C-alpha cells in the first residue's frame, strides 16, 4: 500500500497532478521450480 | 525491471495507455491512501504484465525476494513524501496510515 | 555525500535527500545498562527487531497562525504495536530514542521550525490568569497521547521558561529553504537505570514555528508536519497483568 | 555455547557508552595564532549551516588578521564548586507568642529549597543535581535582638512520627540527629550528606507517583517527586511552661561536591508556588526591554 | 533423588514431591532453527524470559462419570500475556512446549489418567449418526480455546482412532496411588521451520480417565485437574497489525 | 562485541538438536546370554513404574534361566522401503460411451491417494511422509477386453487451465508431461519426484488454510492442506469424433526412497469420505471380538 | 533514468539473518525449459472429401 506521508507540495506555475510509475523486478536469490503450462492466457478456436 | 500495471481500472482501447501510472495530487493532509495491490506474481493482477509475471506463469512454485522500484514523473519544483508499506499475510486492508 | 541519508533499523527505512545531518544527543549513543548500574535481580527481556523500528505517529497542519505542538515521550507509544503491548505488561522500562520530523515545502515557500528535546518538560498552567488559584493541568493536557497538544502561550513554552534559550538542549531546525527533515538521536536520560513507562515521561518534544509560513495565492495552502520515531536498545523487566494506566 | 550466526556476529548487549567526545584539560583560555591575509577559493570558514544544529566553529584567526596573544586568564571561577558554594536563604521558621501561626512554641518545616526565589533560580538551571550541604541556623528576635534562650533543632526523616506538641515524647531524640544551641553563641552548622534513594536529585519530575484513574481530586500530586521529600525540620523552646521571647529561625544552605547533569533554560517569569512552575496568565512579561524602533537605539 | 523435582524457567517455578520423571519428547530438546533450516530473510525476534514461563490455564472437574478433555496447542495461548500478544502481531511462529498436568488425591482415592500428546489431532464428527451427511465440526469445537472441550465418544478419541494405541505417542500416567503429576517436554514438530500461530494447531493434548475415580462417603467429592504449560525457545518473525483470527 | 555478563554467559541461540539417543547398527536380532539362579536383595529387574511413561527394559535373562542362542534372524524385512514398495490401487477413472458420468470422452481426476481404504490405512500410520513414486496405468474395457485404442495421459500441475472438452487447446502439452500409450502394449510407468513445497507430505493437517471469520459456509476447508494438492490427472481418447470402445483406467502407486516421521495410531473404524476422518455415529464397532465371560475362553 | 535495474541487497534495507541458501537453479536453464515435446502440426488423410 502507498500512503501519503505528508502531502504533494507544488508552487505557482507548475501543474497540479503528477504521476508515479511502478517497476517490478527480482532479486539474486530468486528461484523457480516445477515447470508447467501457462495459466493466464487462452486461445480462440479455429486459427486461420 | 518492467512496468507494473497498478492502475488497472480503465477498460476501453482508447485509454489502455493509462494503465501504467497512478496519479498523485494535493490532499487535505490527513494521511490518505493512494494505491494498493497484492504482491502475488502468480495471480491475475498488476504483476501479470511483467517479465516476472510471464516467466513465473510457466512455473508452479517460486522463491526469493521480490522488489518494486518506483519512479516519480512530476515537476522539479514539486516535492513530497510517500509511505510504501508492505503487509505480511493475515492482515487485511488497513483503514488508516 | 552529506545532503542525502538513510536510516535503517528493524524492518523500516527512512530515505531523505534534503537532510542536514544526524545529531547525537549529548555525544552519547543509546546502549544497554551495565552490571554496575543495574538494580534489579531478574533478567531483563529485550525484543531485538520487533520494537526498534519507526512508528509514524500523526499528521499535523502547519497553517499561517500556528503556535506549536508538544508530544510527551514515551506516552505516545503505549497503544501502537508490540512496544505498546510490552509497556502495558512490564513494569521497568529503558530505551533511547531516534526522532525524525519531516516537513516539506517547495522552493517558493518560506518558513522555519524549531525541533527541540526538553528533558522533564513539566507543564504549568496560568493559575487562573491573575495568579491566585492553585490550579493544576488535567490529565488530557499533561499526557496528551499520540495526537499532541497545541501550545497556548508559546513564548513561555507553557512552563515559565522562555523560548529564546531552548537551543541549549538538543535542537535542529527545519528551514524550508535548505532542508526538510530534522533527525535527533536521544540517549536514555534519567536518574534511575530503569523507569516506569506509564506515569513518568522522560522528555518532551517541542515543534514550534519560529519564522512563520508564507506563500502567494496559487500554491497549495496546507503544509503537513509528521513525526516519525524509533526506540533504540529497548529493555523491559518485571511481568504482571495488562493494566492500561 | 553459540552456533547460530545472527547472534555470534550480532551487537545485542552493547553496555559501554560509545562517546564521541573526550574531555581535555583546559586550565586557562585559548591563545591566538598569527594570521595573514587569505584570498583563496573553496575554503570558507565563515559560512555554516544553522540547520545542522551545531554551533559556530569559526576561530578568530580565520576572520580577521590577528596578533599572537599568550592568554593567561584562568577559568577556575566558572566551575560548579565555585558557583554553588555560597550560602543562600532557603527557609524561615516563625515562633510567636500570642497568635494563630505557631502559638504552641513549636513549628514543623518540610525540607525544600524552592521557597525563596533567589536560590530557586540558580538550582533550576540544571535538572539533576548531586550535592552535600552545610546548613546554618541563625536565630534571633523579630527586632534582631539576641535573648538567652535555649533551642532544639530536630531532623525528622521521612516516616518518623512528628511531634504533636512541645511536651510530646518524640522530642527525646533516641536516634534522630538533634542540635542543641542557645542564642548567645555562634550559629549552628551541620553537614548533610546525599540522602536520596535515587542517584541524583531532580527539581523537575514530569509525571505522577501513583497509579490509577487520575481525576480532578488527585491532580495535585503531579510533579511531586518522592526522591526529594527528605522529611521535616522541627524546632521547639526546650522547656515545659510558656516562654516569653519571640523567635525567628533562618536557614542557609551551601552545596559542596556538586555534580550537575542536563542543563535547561532558566526561568524569566515570576514564581508563584512551591514545586509548581505556574505563572501569571495575563501578566506575561518579556525578557528584555522595549524601545521605540529597531532602526534607532 | 527421583520422587521430587523442580522446574525453573523464566520467573516461574513448579515444585512437586510426588513426581515420576520428566519425559523428553522423541529424545529431542527444543531449540532454535539453524541457518540450514531457515527460510525467511528477516531477523527473528526472541523474547527470552517474558514468554518462556508457565501459564496455568484452567481448572477442570474430574467427576465419577467423566469422559475426557482435549486442548489444541498453541490455540490456548492467544489471549494470555506477552505470548498471547506476540502471536497476534507476528506471522511466523516457532516454539517447543513443556506441559505439566497436576491432579491430586489422598491415599484413600483410586483412579488413573492418560496424558497424551497427539500431533495434528484432527477432529472428525459423526457424519449425522448414520454416515450420510458430509458434516464438519464447527469453529467452537475445532479450536476450543483455553477451556478445552469434553469428548463425546472417548473410545475412538472423536477422530476415528482407537484409544488403546494412543501410547505410541508421548504419554505419562497420573495414577492416584503413586504419583500426582505428569510432565512432558515437547519439541517443535512440523514440516516447516516456522508456522502461523492463528490457524495451524501443532498438537493436541489429551487427558482421558482410563481407570475411573472411586471413593467412599466422607471424603471430599470434587477432584480438580489443572494444566500448566510453558513455551520454550519461542521465536517470532514478520510484523503486521493486530488481527484476532 | 559483548560486555554484559548475562549474554556472554547465556545460552540464547542454541541451534543444534541435543539428542539423548544415538542410532546403533543392528543387522540381526539380539542374542541371549546364559543366566543362572539369583536370589539376592535390592536388585529387582521385574518391578517398574508405568507411571514414568517409558516401556519395559526387562531382559529375558533377568526373569528366567536362559540358554545361549546365537540369533541370526534378519531384520531387513520390517524397514520402510520393504513395507511401502508394493503398488496398490489408488484411483480409478471411468470413460463410458452413453451416460452422465463422463459422456464426452474425457475425465479429470484430482491427485489423492486417500480414495481406497486399503492403501489409505497404511500411509496414515505415519503423519509425515517423503517419497518418490512409480505410477502405473492399466487400461481395459469393463469386461476386461483389450481393444486397439490410443490414449493420452496428462499431468496437469496446480494452476494450469484444465481442458473443457476433448478438442480443447490445452491438450497440445507444450510443457505438461504427457504419456501416449495404446492398449495393446505393456502398461505405462513413470517416476514422480517429491513435488511438495513443504519438506514432507502430511495426511493430517489440523487447522484452516485461510484467514477470516470461519462461519457455517466456509467450514469445509478444514483439514485441506495445500501442500498436498498436487494437481489434476486427465485422460482422453486421442481423436476428433466419438469413439466406440468403453474404457476403464486403474492407477497403481508404489513408494520408493521413503522417509517417515512421527508415528500415530492406525484407524479401526470404517472410512466414509476422502481427506475427512469421519466415522459412523451409531455404529461404533470395537477393535477386537467379544466372548461370553472373562474367566473362560 | 539510467536504465539499469536495482542493485539493492536485502541486507541494506532490513535487518537480516544468516541463511545458507541451497535452492538449486538447475530448473530454469534453457535445456530444462524447451525439452518438452509439444504439438507443432497435424496432417489429415480422409477417404471421401
Ligand atoms: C538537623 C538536620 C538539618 C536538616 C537537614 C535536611 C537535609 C535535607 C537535604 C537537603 C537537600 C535539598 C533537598 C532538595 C529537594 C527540593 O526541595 C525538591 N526537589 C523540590 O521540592
Ligand atoms: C503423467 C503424470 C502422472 C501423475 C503423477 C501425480 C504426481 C503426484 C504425487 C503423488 C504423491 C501423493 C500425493 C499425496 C497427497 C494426498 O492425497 C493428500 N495429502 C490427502 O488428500
Amino acid at each position: 500500500s502507498i500512503w501519503y506521508q505528508t502531502n504533494y507540495v507544488v508552487p505557482i506555475g507548475a501543474p497540479n497532478t503528477a504521476y508515479i510509475i511502478a517497476l517490478a523486478a527480482a532479486q539474486k536469490n530468486f528461484t523457480m521450480k516445477l515447470c508447467k503450462d501457462t495459466s493466464h492466457i487462452l486461445q480462440t478456436a479455429s486459427i486461420q | 525491471e518492467t512496468i507494473l500495471e497498478v492502475n488497472n481500472v480503465p477498460t476501453n482501447a482508447t485509454s489502455l495507455m493509462e494503465r501504467l501510472r497512478f496519479p498523485v495530487s494535493a490532499q487535505a493532509g490527513k494521511g490518505e491512501l493512494c494505491a494498493v495491490f497484492r504482491a502475488d506474481p502468480g495471480r491475475d493482477g498488476p504483476w501479470q504484465s511483467t517479465m516476472l509475471g510471464q516467466l513465473c506463469g510457466y512455473y508452479t512454485q517460486w522463491s526469493g525476494s521480490l522488489e518494486v522500484t518506483f519512479m516519480f514523473t512530476g515537476s522539479f519544483m514539486a516535492t513530497g513524501k510517500m509511505l510504501i508499506a508492505y503487509t505480511p499475510p493475515g492482515g487485511p486492508l488497513p483503514k488508516d496510515r | 555525500s552529506d545532503r542525502v541519508a538513510q536510516l535503517t533499523i528493524g524492518n523500516s527505512t527512512i530515505t531523505t535527500q534534503e537532510a542536514a545531518n544526524i545529531i547525537v544527543g549529548y555525544g552519547e549513543w543509546p546502549s544497554y545498562c551495565s552490571d554496575d548500574d543495574a538494580t534489579a535481580v531478574d533478567k531483563p527481556t529485550r525484543p531485538d527487531v520487533s520494537v526498534n523500528r519507526f512508528y509514524t505517529l500523526d499528521t499535523k497542519l502547519w497553517e499561517k497562525s500556528s503556535k506549536g505542538w508538544y508530544w510527551k515521550f514515551p506516552d505516545v507509544l503505549t497503544e501502537t504495536g508490540v512496544f505498546g503491548q510490552n509497556a502495558q505488561f512490564h513494569y521497568l522500562y529503558r530505551s533511547g530514542f531516534c526522532i525524525h520530523v519531516q516537513c516539506n515545502a517547495s522552493k517558493f515557500h518560506q518558513g522555519a521550525l524549531l525541533v527541540a528535546i526538553l528533558p522533564e518538560y513539566v507543564i504549568g498552567t496560568v493559575a487562573g490568569g491573575t495568579g491566585t488559584e492553585d490550579s493544576h493541568p488535567p490529565y488530557k493536557q499533561t499526557q496528551p497521547g499520540a495526537d499532541g497538544f497545541e501550545l497556548q502561550h508559546p513564548y513561555v513554552l507553557d512552563a515559565g521558561i522562555p523560548i529564546s534559550q531552548l537551543t541549549v538542549c538538543h535542537h535542529q531546525r527545519i528551514n524550508l529553504r535548505t532542508n526538510n527533515c530534522a533527525t535527533i538521536i536521544v540517549p536514555y536520560m534519567n536518574t534511575l537505570p530503569f523507569d516506569s513507562a506509564l506515569n513518568h515521561c522522560n522528555f518532551g518534544l517541542l515543534v514550534v514555528p519560529i519564522s512563520p509560513l508564507d506563500f502567494d495565492q496559487g500554491a497549495t495552502p496546507v503544509i503537513p508536519i509528521t513525526i516519525t520515531l524509533a526506540p533504540m536498545c529497548s529493555e523491559f523487566a518485571g511481568l504482571r497483568q495488562a493494566v492500561t494506566q | 555455547g553459540d552456533r547460530v550466526a545472527d547472534v555470534i556476529e550480532s551487537s545485542i548487549g552493547d553496555s559501554v557508552s560509545r562517546a564521541l567526545t573526550q574531555a581535555l584539560p583546559a586550565p586557562t583560555g585559548q591563545n591566538t595564532q598569527v594570521s595573514s591575509h587569505r584570498l583563496d577559493t573553496g575554503e570558507v570558514p565563515a559560512l555554516q549551516a544553522a540547520e545542522i544544529g551545531a554551533s559556530s566553529n569559526t576561530s578568530d584567526e580565520s576572520m580577521i588578521e590577528t596578533r599572537c596573544v599568550l592568554n593567561s586568564h584562568s577559568t577556575a571561577e566558572t566551575t560548579l564548586d565555585s558557583f554553588f558554594s555560597r550560602a543562600g536563604l532557603v527557609g524561615e521558621i516563625d515562633l510567636p507568642l500570642e497568635g494563630t501561626t505557631n502559638p504552641n512554641g513549636y513549628a514543623n518545616w518540610d525540607i525544600d529549597i524552592t521557597g525563596y526565589a533567589q536560590m530557586r533560580r540558580k538550582v533550576e538551571l540544571f535538572t539533576y543535581m548531586r550535592f552535600d550541604a552545610e546548613f546554618t541556623f541563625v536565630a534571633c528576635t523579630p527586632t534582631g535582638q539576641v535573648v538567652p534562650q535555649l533551642l532544639q533543632y530536630m531532623f525528622v526523616p521521612p516516616g518518623a512520627p512528628k511531634p504533636e506538641s512541645r511536651e510530646s515524647l518524640a522530642w527525646q531524640t533516641a536516634t534522630n540527629p538533634s542540635v542543641f544551641v542557645k542564642l548567645t553563641d555562634p550559629p549552628a552548622q551541620v553537614s548533610v550528606p546525599f540522602m536520596s534513594p535515587a542517584s541524583a536529585y531532580q527539581w523537575f519530575y514530569d509525571g505522577y507517583p501513583t497509579f490509577g484513574e487520575h481525576k480532578q481530586e488527585k491532580d495535585l500530586e503531579y510533579g511531586a517527586c518522592p526522591n526529594n521529600m527528605m522529611g521535616t525540620f522541627s524546632v521547639r523552646t526546650v522547656g515545659s511552661s510558656k516562654s516569653k521571647y519571640p523567635l525567628v529561625v533562618r536557614i542557609y544552605m551551601r552545596m559542596k561536591h556538586v555534580r550537575a547533569w542536563i542543563p535547561r533554560p532558566m526561568r524569566n517569569q515570576n514564581y508563584l508556588f512551591k514545586a509548581n512552575p505556574n505563572y501569571a496568565g495575563n501578566s506575561i512579561k518579556p525578557t528584555g526591554t522595549s524601545r521605540s524602533a529597531i532602526t534607532t537605539l
